[PDB]
C-alpha cells in the first residue's frame, strides 16, 4: 500500500464491461511522478491524500474479486502533507 | 457541454450523495437540485456527453446503497432547446 | 395550434424525458412543467391536433420505462377558454 | 472541518433528536435542517472526519428509536466544490 | 426554562389537541408549530423539566386517540447548542 | 363562543362539503381552512360549546361519504391561550 | 468525431426509425444507409465516442420495437484506416 | 408537410395496395417506393402530421390482409435534418 | 493500472493454445520508454492512448481468469496527449 | 519479502470497510525511501525493523484471503541494524 | 485530544495487550488503568477523535482472543465536562 | 437540588458512558463513581427532580448496551439526612 | 530485554508455580506478581524475545495443571513506552 495525490478523473468510454460504473481517478505519488489510474472506491477530490492497494486486494477492494483493477484506493489519509 | 444527466433520489441525503459522486466521477457541472415533492429530489448535471455519461453511472451505483435509494437515473445527450426552458441553469 | 398535450410522472426525471420526447417527436411547444405535489409532475405542449397526438404518443412510448413511471397522458384538440387561464403559457 | 455527516427521517422530531446526538456526541456544527418534502427531513452537520464519522454514528443509534424512524445516515470525508452550492452555511 | 418537548402527529387536528393537552397539564410555552409536509405536524413546547415532562406526556395521552394519531413524543431536557438554531422562538 | 371544532379530511372537496355542514348546523363561525400537506386539509369553526358541539357531529357525519373521507373530528370547550397563537382568525 | 456507430435491422422502416433515433439522441452525422441483401439494412454514423455511444444505444432502443427488429448494434470508438475505405462518408 | 410515414412489406402487391390506401385516405404524396431486397418493399409519404396519421392507418388495415402481409407501419412527425438525406424525394 | 501507448502490433504463431485468438499489441508508456505486450480486450490502433490493467486482473480482463495475461488493455481515454 | 523500518502510524477515518480494525503503519526500508503503509499484523513500535510480505501472501497474513492488503508485517526481527 | 477510549476486560493481561494496540495502533495517550475490582480492568486513552476511534478499534481486535476476552470498548468523542472529574489524568 | 440519580453496572466502561449520558441529558451534577467492589460500579448524580429523572432515564437506556450491562437504575426525589452520610459530595 | 511475558491465573499458588517455571525455564527477570481482584493473580517477566517465548511456553505448560488454572499466557516482543507507565519495574 502506498500514498498517492489525486491529479484528476479520466474517462473511458469504451472500456470494457466488466469494470463496472466505478470511477477512474489519475494519481500520483506527489506532482511530477508518473502518473497512474486508480479505481476510486472511496470518492475523492484531486489535491486529495489517499490510501492506495494494488495487486489481487485491489480487485475485491472495487467491489468483486473478478474486478479488472490493480490500483484502487482504499482510504482518505486524515493528515497528510 | 449541453449533455444533460439527472438522478432522482427519495430523500436528500442519497441525493447529496449522488451529487457528490457524479462530480467527483468526471467534469461535469452541477446545475441544480430540485425538490420535487413527496420526497423526491433530482440533481441535474451538464457536461460532455461522456463525462456525463460516466457521473451518472457513478452516482447511481454509489446512491443506489443510500437511504430510500435511487429512484431514476437518465442521461439526455442531445437536449431540445424546447425542454431548455425546465431545465435550471445554476443551482441555489 | 391551439390543442393541448399533458403527461404526468411521478418525479422530475422522467417528466424531463417525456418533454424531451414530445419537443423531439413533433412541432409542439413545451409551455409548462407543474409540481403538482406529492412527487407529481405535470408537463404541457401546445400545438396541432395531429402534432399533438404525436408527441403525446412518443413521450408515453418513452417515459413509460425511466423513473417511478407514467401516470397520465392525455390530448385536448380544443381547450375551452375557462380552462385557459389555468393552463401556464411559458414554462420556467 | 470540511467532512459532512447527514442524516434523514420522516418527521421533524427525530431529526431533532439525531441534531441533538450529534452535536452532543462530537464537536461537530450543524449547518442546516432541511425540510425535504413528504415528511423527510434532513440535518447536516460539519466538521473533522473522525468527529463526523462519531456524531453521525451517535445520531443514527439515537434516532432509530424516536418518531417514524431514520431513513439515511451518510459522511462524506471531502465533499465536492459542486456540491457546496446546494449545502446551506448556517440553519434557519 | 430551556427544556424542549415535541410531539409529531399525522395531520393537524391532533397536533392542536395534543399542544392544547401540554399547555394545559404544565406552565410550558408553546414557541413553534411546523408543517414538516406529507401530512406531519411538529408542537414544540418550552419550560422547566418537570413541566415539559409532564405536559409531553399528557399531550401524548390526549392526542392517541384522535385522528391519525401521535407519530412520536420527545422530551430533551437539555438542549445542545447548536440545536437551538433550528428551534422555533415563536409560533405563528 | 370560544369552543374550538376541527375536522380534517384528505382532499378539499370532503374539507368544503364539512365546513358547508358544520356552518349550516349550528351557529358556527369559520375561522380557517388549513393545507396541513399530504393532501390533508383542516377546518376550524368556532362558537359556544353546545354550537360547536352540533356543528361538528353534523360535519362529520357529512363528509364521511364524500371525497377520501374524514380523518379527524375534535372538539376543545375551552382553548387554552398558547394554543390560540396557532389558530387563525379569519379564513383565506 | 471518428467512432462509428452501426445498427442493422431486416426492413427499411426499422433502419429509417433507428437512424432518426440515432440524430434525435446525440451529435452524431449520419454517413450512410445500406443495403445488404436478403432485407438488411445497415445505417452508420459518425462522431464522438460519448456521442456514438449514445446515438446507438438511443436507436437500439427505439428500433427494437418497429419492424421486424433489430439485428446488430454496434460501437466502434478508432475505427482502422483500412476499414474506412469501405465506409461511406456520405449518405444517398 | 414535413411528416413521414412509411409501410413495410413483404412482396410488392401488398406495398402497392398500402400506398394506394394511403394516398386514398389522406393528402400525402408518395415520395418513394424501395425495394430493400429479400422481398421487403418500403412505400413512403409526406405530409402534414394528422394527413400523415391517417393516411398510414389507413394503408396498414388496407394492406394487413393481403399477400405475405404488413410488416412494419411507421410514422415520424418530426424529421430529423440527417434523416432527410436517406429518404427519397421523388419516387420512380 | 497505467496509460501507455499502442506502437505496433505482434504475431507470434508458435504461441501456446492458452492464448486463444486475443491480438498482442506492442505498448510503452511514451515513445522511447520500454516495450510491452499487451492483450488487446478492447481493439485499437497504433497512436492510442489506451488503459492498462496487469496482475491477475489483466487475465479475467482478457476473456477468462485463467488466460496466461500479465498486461491486458482495457479501454481507450477519450481525452489524452 | 524484505525488511522495512516502522516510522509512524497512519489513521485514515474514512476506508472502506474491507479493512476491519487493523492498524496502518508507514514503513521504509531506511530513512529517506519511499515512503509505504502496511497492515501491522504482529504489533511494533516505530523504530522497529520489522519482516513485510506483499502480493497476495500480504492478503491472508493480514486476517483473511479477502482482506484488501498488498503489504502486511508479518514479524519483527530479533537482530538487525 | 480530548476523545475518550476505553476497553473493559476481564483480568489484566488481555488489558495490558489491549493498551499495547491502542498504543500502536494511533496516537493516543494511556491515561489510566483501572481495576474496578472483581477481575475487571480499564484501560482508558485521550487523543482525537480519529485516532482514538483507531486506537480503540484495533484494541478490540486485538484483546479479542486473549485471557477472559474482552468485555466492552467504547469511544466518547465529546466527553462532558462533568464527567471529566472521574477520568484519571495519569495512570500508576 | 437534593434529588439523587443512581446507575449501577458491572464494569468501569459502562458507568463511564452512563455518566456522560446523565450530563449530557439534564442539568445534574456528576458528584461520586464509587467502585463496590466484584466488578460493580455506581455512578451518582444531584439535581432537581425533573433533571434527575430525565438524565436517570436517559442514562440507563444508553447504558443499557455496552459493557456487561445495566445493574439498577434508581432516583430518589428527597434523600434523608442520615443517608446524606453515606453519599460523596464529589467524585474522585 | 524489552520483551514482556504475561500469565493470569485464578488464584496465587498457580501463578507462583507459573513464575517458578518462567524463571527455571529461560533467562528472564520476573518483575511483578500484580492481584488483579476477583481471584486474578497477573506474573510479568522481562527479558529477550526468544527467552520470554520460552519462559512463556514452560510456564503456561506448568501452570496448566495446577490451582484453579491458567487465564492467559501473552507475549509482546516491543511494548510501547505509553504501556510501560503501568507496568511495574520490581516485585514486592
Amino acid at each position: 500500500m502506498k500514498i498517492m495525490q489525486v491529479e484528476k478523473t479520466l474517462v473511458s468510454t469504451n472500456r470494457i464491461a466488466d469494470m463496472g460504473h466505478k470511477p477512474l481517478l489519475v494519481v500520483w505519488e506527489k506532482p511530477g511522478a508518473p502518473r497512474q489510474v486508480a479505481v476510486d472506491a472511496i470518492g475523492c477530490i484531486p489535491g486529495d491524500w489517499v490510501l492506495c492497494v494494488g495487486s489481487s486486494a485491489a480487485r475485491e477492494a472495487a467491489g468483486s474479486k473478478s474486478y479488472p483493477s490493480d490500483l484502487t484506493i482504499i482510504g482518505i489519509i486524515d493528515q497528510w502533507n | 457541454g449541453i449533455a444533460l444527466g439527472m438522478i432522482e433520489t427519495r430523500g436528500l441525503v442519497p441525493a447529496i450523495e449522488a451529487a457528490d459522486a457524479m462530480t467527483k466521477a468526471a467534469e461535469v457541472r452541477l446545475v441544480g437540485r430540485q425538490f420535487v415533492g413527496g420526497g423526491y429530489v433530482t440533481v441535474l448535471v451538464r457536461g460532455e456527453t461522456g463525462a456525463v455519461n460516466a457521473a451518472v453511472r457513478a452516482g447511481a451505483d454509489a446512491c443506489e446503497r443510500v437511504g430510500d435509494g435511487l429512484v431514476a437515473a437518465h442521461i439526455i445527450a442531445r437536449v431540445h432547446s424546447e425542454v431548455e426552458n425546465i431545465l435550471p441553469k445554476a443551482p441555489q
